[PDB]
C-alpha cells in the first residue's frame, strides 16, 4: 500500500489522474456593503476569494 | 528516508540466504532547507573535480 | 499461465502466453525532462557539459 | 532585446520558464543589469 | 521529444500581485487538462493559490492561470520567506521551480 | 508565412513595455525552445490625461 499513497503523492502525473475537484464550497457570503470580486459558479476546496 | 532492517541471524552453511534489501529508500518532500554549502579553499587549486 | 508445465519431454505448450488489446486509455504518457542545464546525448541521456 | 540564448533572452526580458525542451534559467544570476535606454 | 511545454512566468512573484502565468504544450492532440500552482517552499505543505487551466487545440494548446500571493497567508514572522514552488500538473508531466 | 503582431497598444502599455517570441520546434527528435524579445517605448500618454486650465484665460 505505501506504494499506491506515497508514489501518487509524489508523483501524481504517473497515476491515473482526476484532476477536476470533487467538492467545493457553497458560495462565499455577500458582506455589509461588500461583494466578491471572483464570483464564480464553483469554489473548490482551498481557493481563495476576494 | 531510509527504512531498515536487521540480520536476526545471518545464512551459512549453504542456509538459504537473506535474499531481500536491508534497507530501502522512500522519496520525501524534505522539511528544512540544505544548509551545506560550497567549502571553497582560500588559495590551493581548485580541481573541477 | 501455464496450468501443468510439460514434463518428460511432454509436449510444450502450443501458442502465445500473451494477448494484446486496444482500449482507451485514462492515464496519459510521461514526457521526458529534459537536460535542462546538462549536455544532451542523441539517445536523450545527459551528462555534465564538462 | 534579445540573449545570448533562449534563456538568457527570457531572463533579459526578466521572464523564466519550466520546460523539459533541455534549457533551464538556472545558470544565469539574478544581476543587477544597468543598461541604458 | 514531441511531447513538450513551457510555463513562462515573471522572474520573481511580488507579495500579492495578481500574476498571469501562461502555459503552452506542443504535440499533444487530445484536449487534456492541467493545474498551474503556487506552493509553500521547501515543502510544499500550502497551495498559496492554483488555476485549472483547459488545453486544446479550441485553445491552440495554450492557456494561463492567474494566480496571488496573498500577503497574510505567507507564513511571515521573523523569517520572510524568500522562496516558492511553481508547480504545474497534468496527466503527461509534472515539475516545480523555485 | 506568419501572422504578424496585429495588436492594440493597450492603456496599460504606455509606460514602456516589452515583447517576447517563442516556439518549440520537435527537431529531428529533440526539442529546442526557440525565442527572442524586444522594447517597446509607449510614449507616456495618461489614461486619465486629465486636462485643467483657468478658464479665464
Amino acid at each position: 500500500d505505501e506504494e499506491l499513497e506515497h508514489l501518487r503523492l509524489l508523483e501524481p502525473h504517473c497515476f491515473p489522474l482526476s484532476l477536476v475537484p470533487t467538492e467545493f464550497c457553497p458560495s462565499p457570503p455577500a458582506l455589509k456593503d461588500g461583494f466578491v470580486q471572483d464570483e464564480g459558479t464553483m469554489f473548490p476546496v482551498g481557493k481563495n476569494v476576494v | 528516508q531510509s527504512k531498515v532492517r536487521s540480520v536476526l541471524r545471518p545464512s551459512q552453511f549453504g542456509g538459504q540466504p537473506c535474499t531481500a534489501p536491508l534497507v530501502a529508500f522512500q522519496p520525501c518532500i524534505p522539511s528544512k532547507l540544505c544548509k551545506i554549502e560550497e567549502a571553497d579553499c582560500k588559495n590551493k587549486f581548485r580541481c573541477d573535480s | 499461465s501455464v496450468a501443468v508445465y510439460g514434463q518428460y519431454g511432454g509436449q510444450p505448450c502450443v501458442g502465445n502466453a500473451f494477448e494484446t488489446q486496444s482500449c482507451e486509455p485514462t492515464r496519459g504518457c510521461p514526457t521526458e525532462e529534459g537536460c535542462g542545464e546538462r549536455f544532451r546525448c542523441f539517445s536523450g541521456q545527459c551528462i555534465s557539459k564538462s | 532585446g534579445g540573449g545570448l540564448n533562449n534563456a538568457n533572452v527570457f531572463h533579459l526580458a526578466g521572464l523564466t520558464f519550466l520546460t523539459n525542451a533541455n534549457a533551464d534559467d538556472s545558470q544565469e544570476n539574478d544581476e543587477p543589469c544597468k543598461e541604458i535606454l | 521529444q514531441e511531447q513538450t511545454y513551457v510555463i513562462s512566468a515573471p522572474k520573481i512573484f511580488r507579495v500579492g500581485a495578481s500574476e498571469n502565468i501562461v502555459i503552452q504544450v506542443y504535440g499533444y492532440t487530445e484536449a487534456f487538462d492541467a493545474t498551474i500552482s503556487i506552493k509553500s517552499y521547501p515543502d510544499k505543505k500550502f497551495s498559496y493559490s492554483s488555476g485549472h487551466v483547459h488545453l486544446s487545440s479550441e485553445n491552440k494548446f495554450q492557456n494561463s492561470a492567474i494566480l496571488t500571493i496573498q500577503p497574510k497567508q505567507l507564513p511571515g514572522g521573523q523569517n520572510p520567506v524568500s522562496y516558492v514552488y511553481l508547480e504545474v500538473v497534468s496527466k503527461h508531466f509534472s515539475k516545480s521551480k523555485r | 508565412s506568419y501572422q504578424s503582431i496585429n495588436i492594440p497598444v493597450t492603456q496599460n502599455m504606455v509606460p514602456s513595455s516589452r515583447l517576447l517570441v517563442y516556439y518549440i520546434v520537435t527537431g529531428e527528435q529533440t526539442a529546442e525552445l526557440v525565442s527572442d524579445s524586444v522594447w517597446l517605448n509607449i510614449e507616456e500618454k495618461c489614461g486619465n490625461q486629465l486636462q485643467v486650465h483657468l478658464s479665464p484665460d
